[PDB]
């Protein structure tokens, strides 16, 4: 049962988290100095700028092949306080995108360092023997 | 047993596309702001990396080459860039009042005209010296005032005396992602596999050198002359030539004529011809005879393997056209000459005295189908002499209801693009698609 | 051994695909509105559209970081009938590219969905214990 | 403990390569003939090239998804004869790249030819059976 893209998006966090691969498909899929051969243009280079963006962060997250991904940055409770049953059965990833907007830039800086930056050096020194 | 794709990522395929080229010319450090070099061109490297590609055979056709069609676009888009800035010669087109320079029983006659000054209430009055075929009369009954022959039908705009129409090599090179593949065979015709198969990222030297009937400066064939045609057994098309041995030719303008600045406005500068100092000269080419005789020989043998052993083969002069394409079009030095080749084909096959050929020269002229803009080309101070290395020749028949019993020759240029060929019936241009599957015995690990 | 950008044009596949290497690398690397400015930036964008076209098929193949990737795919009789030894070695990816060119299309459909549109929801429910 | 972009320039190499994920952010990311517009998309187009032109080699490198990626390349004493102690503790990764440099060409042909050209051959074969 396939909806399309952006099908999901006022289900729950849970019902939308299982069709993540429709929205990743249809994400990045004499003279030419016409007005629109401009703008033809710069939407094309405008395209792969967002699409490299989002990989480049998967890339520094190590999340770069899956769609759902686990890190070891725990969850702190001043960032939002609902239990499981009232987010992932009750919210919407919109209002929840909403709530969660104040912090995104603090998580993602937390991220990348408590894990993928010391993932990769203690991997080095577990594979020095 | 169990079979499996496999992605593999870097598979030498490739498959017939269509991509823009670039330009690419050498660090020539030099007068400069020629106009195909332009301001920038990519600079070649100092190593080309030619690849040749064993057990590789590639179909060609010279004739449905994108190659040529971008460049020809190249080379008319760079002509109107470099003459925008110039200056634009529209008030020149008073009623010109001439007369002949005193010789009894001339191709140019000297015009007196009211011209526009620095100033715009002021006028003057100057002499200047005008070819024949660049001036046309206005009453045709006849009196003694005449006109340019662009201001009734183009605008005009003189070349700026800074630029140079010297052709200078240019290499095409592929953009990332593609790759242009060159045909090394010796015996190679138009079109069909070739055996031998190497790639390069750019062309040749390529010399852009604009002519008509006679391909000057061109790249000679190794071992035997090359007869390539789309179809041969067509008249319609024309018939590409290629020399294995150089002729020479030696084009003069013995006419030591005079540069006379004057100016039409504020900034705006006009260069006309003055009085020629000394004697009245018409130009010409010198071609020797026992070289010529010998080529145009080597030429008729080759043109035997398509048309019997044993025909009557016989050369006439261009009896379809007029101006361009009828003569030896070509630039030397600034000027643009144009040489009847009537003494180059006057001769029938079956079974040191060099040979002159008169030209003529302009000064506003029409190449490229330009429907529109004419160029004045400014008077060149001093005399001409360009020496030139003729490798191709540019053919037509005249068809008919013969029975195949005699077959007649006539030179053309009915398009400017058989230039090209010439010089790009090697090359192809293909994109390079990386991904391939195959099935093998393996399967992923599902750990 | 290297021979240079396709030299194993006319190898067989067992000879051409231990040098993937090789074409991976050439394939990616007061007014500017010159002819040649115009055409030099269009060329650049038209050289990464390329590239990232064929990272994305490998996105979703699963096989984005590795040069040689097996699947979950049976090889259908139908695209071809010969043995492994009658393509790897008789066989060059040019006459075997345009003999199951027909085929390319119906190919790639499967490949991102037997595998990898599959796995990743088997992968989750794998790794949900 | 963050500094910023390029905050640890002058810190020893081993100190250095613990904030890898810094540099890692901030290096992508009626006519419009202008030539503010000119210049701001050339530089985009730009950037992103550069871009590509580093994840390139991560690819046939094998460390697509790392930040940190150990290798089968046995370090050769004629690019330089310092010891971990010398290197890692007293050098900096620009005087250090400035002692490499005439051997980082060699070093990068064999970083993709050694391993990812040889290791994916070999992993076919131990996954035939
Ligand atoms: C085919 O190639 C030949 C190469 O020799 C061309 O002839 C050469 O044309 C150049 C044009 O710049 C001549 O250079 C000029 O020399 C005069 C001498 O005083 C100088 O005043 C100019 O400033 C310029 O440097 C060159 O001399 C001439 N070659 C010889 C031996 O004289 C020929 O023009 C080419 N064919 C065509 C159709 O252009
Ligand atoms: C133009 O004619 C000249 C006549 O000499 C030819 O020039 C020589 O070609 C050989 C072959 O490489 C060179 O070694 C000489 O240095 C050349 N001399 C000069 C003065 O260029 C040349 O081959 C002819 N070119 C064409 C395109 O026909
Ligand atoms: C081609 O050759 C013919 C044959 O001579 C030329 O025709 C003559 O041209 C002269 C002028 O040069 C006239 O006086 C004659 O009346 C023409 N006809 C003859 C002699 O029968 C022709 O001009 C030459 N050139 C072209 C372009 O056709
Ligand atoms: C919309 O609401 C209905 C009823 O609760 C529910 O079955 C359906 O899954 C919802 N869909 C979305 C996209 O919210
Ligand atoms: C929890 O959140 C506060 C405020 O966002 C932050 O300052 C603190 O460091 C966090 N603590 C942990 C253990 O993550
Ligand atoms: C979680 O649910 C319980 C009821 O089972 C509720 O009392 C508690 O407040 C909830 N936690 C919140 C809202 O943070
Ligand atoms: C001037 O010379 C040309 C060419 O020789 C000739 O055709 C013309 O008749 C001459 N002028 C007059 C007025 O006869
Ligand atoms: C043009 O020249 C004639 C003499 O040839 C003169 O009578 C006339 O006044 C001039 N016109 C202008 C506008 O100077
Ligand atoms: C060129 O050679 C090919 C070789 O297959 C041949 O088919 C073709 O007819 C030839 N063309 C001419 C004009 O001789
Ligand atoms: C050209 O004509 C002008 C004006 O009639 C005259 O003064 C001059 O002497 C002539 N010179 C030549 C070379 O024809
Ligand atoms: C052309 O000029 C060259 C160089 O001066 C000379 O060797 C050759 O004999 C000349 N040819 C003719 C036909 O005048
Ligand atoms: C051209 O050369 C051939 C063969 O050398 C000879 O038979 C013929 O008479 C020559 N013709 C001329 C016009 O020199
Ligand atoms: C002429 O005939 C000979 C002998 O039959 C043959 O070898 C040659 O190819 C033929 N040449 C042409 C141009 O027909
Ligand atoms: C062509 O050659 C014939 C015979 O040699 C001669 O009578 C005629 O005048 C020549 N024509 C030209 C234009 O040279
Ligand atoms: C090949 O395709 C046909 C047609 O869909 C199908 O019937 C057959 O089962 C397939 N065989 C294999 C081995 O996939
Ligand atoms: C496969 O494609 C080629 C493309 O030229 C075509 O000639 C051929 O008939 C096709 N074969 C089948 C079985 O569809
Ligand atoms: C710079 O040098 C000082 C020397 O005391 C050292 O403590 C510090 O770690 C170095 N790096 C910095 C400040 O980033
Ligand atoms: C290091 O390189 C040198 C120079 O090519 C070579 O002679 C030597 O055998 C190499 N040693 C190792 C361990 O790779
Ligand atoms: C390492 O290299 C340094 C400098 O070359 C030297 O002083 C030292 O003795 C070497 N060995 C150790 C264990 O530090
Ligand atoms: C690199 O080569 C240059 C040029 O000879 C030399 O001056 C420099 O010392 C070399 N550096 C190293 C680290 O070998």
């Amino acid at each position: 049962v396939f909806l399309g893209f952006l099908g999901a998006a006022g289900s729950t966090m849970g019902a939308a988290s299982m069709t993540l691969t429709v929205q990743a498909r249809n994400l990045l899929s004499l003279l030419k100095l016409t007005v629109w051969g401009i703008k033809q243009l710069q939407a094309r280079v405008l395209a792969v700028e967002r699409y490299l963006r989002d990989q480049q962060l998967l890339g520094i997250w190590g999340c770069s092949g899956k769609l759902i991904c686990c890190t070891n940055v725990p969850w702190n409770s001043s960032w939002s306080n609902r239990n499981l049953s009232e987010i992932w059965d009750n919210m919407t990833w919109l209002q929840w995108d909403k709530e969660i907007s104040n912090y995104t830039q603090i998580i993602y800086g937390l991220l990348e360092e408590s894990q993928n930056q010391q993932e990769k050096n203690e991997q080095d020194l577990l594979a020095l023997d | 047993e169990n079979l499996w794709v496999t992605v593999y990522y870097g598979v030498p395929v490739w498959k017939d596309a269509e991509t823009t080229l670039f330009c690419a010319s050498d660090a020539k450090a030099y007068k400069k702001h020629n106009v195909w070099a332009t301001h920038a061109c990519v600079p070649t490297d100092p190593n080309p990396q030619e690849i040749h590609l064993e057990n590789v055979t590639e179909e060609f056709n010279m004739w449905k080459n994108n190659m040529v069609e971008q460049m020809h676009t190249d080379i008319i888009s760079l002509w109107d860039q470099s003459l925008k800035p110039c200056v634009k010669l529209t008030p020149l087109c008073v009623t010109l009042q001439c007369t002949n320079v005193n010789i009894t029983d001339g191709e140019l006659k000297n015009c007196s005209f009211n011209m526009t000054t620095e100033l715009r209430d002021k006028r003057q009055k100057v002499h200047a010296l005008f070819y024949k075929l660049d001036i046309v009369p206005i009453n045709e009954n006849q009196n003694t005032s005449y006109r340019l022959i662009n201001c009734n039908t183009a605008a005009i705009t003189q070349a700026c005396p800074k630029v140079s129409f010297e052709p200078i090599p240019i290499h095409y090179c592929a953009p990332a992602g593609f790759a242009i593949l060159k045909c090394k065979d010796k015996k190679f015709n138009g079109t069909g596999p070739c055996p031998s198969v190497s790639t390069v990222q750019c062309t040749h030297g390529i010399k852009p050198v604009v002519s008509t009937q006679l391909l000057l400066n061109g790249s000679l064939a190794e071992e035997e002359v090359m007869i390539r045609s789309e179809d041969i057994r067509d008249n319609a098309k024309n018939i590409l030539v290629q020399f294995n041995t150089p002729v020479q030719i030696n084009c003069t303008r013995p006419n030591n004529n005079t540069r006379k600045s004057i100016r039409i406005g504020p900034g705006q500068w006009f260069y006309a011809t003055g009085d020629i100092i000394g004697d009245i000269r018409q130009a010409h080419c010198n071609v020797s005879k026992a070289t010529w005789n010998e080529t145009l020989g080597k030429v008729v043998k080759q043109l035997r393997k398509h048309f019997g052993n044993n025909t009557i083969i016989r050369f006439a002069n261009s009896s379809g056209g007029d101006l361009e394409v009828t003569t030896h079009s070509f630039n030397c030095g600034g000027e643009f000459f144009y040489c009847d080749t009537s003494g180059l084909f006057n001769s029938t096959w079956i079974s040191n005295d060099s040979i002159t050929l008169p030209c003529r020269i302009k000064q506003i002229i029409n190449m490229w189908q330009r429907i529109g803009q004419a160029m004045y080309a400014p008077p060149i101070q001093g005399v001409i002499r360009c020496v030139s290395n003729i490798t191709g020749l540019i053919l037509t028949r005249d068809g008919g209801s013969t029975d195949s019993t005699t077959e007649t020759f006539r030179p053309s240029g009915g398009d400017m693009r058989d230039n090209w060929r010439s010089e790009l019936y090697k090359y192809k241009v293909v994109k390079i698609e990386p991904l391939g599957v195959a099935p093998t015995r393996c399967k992923r690990r599902v750990v």
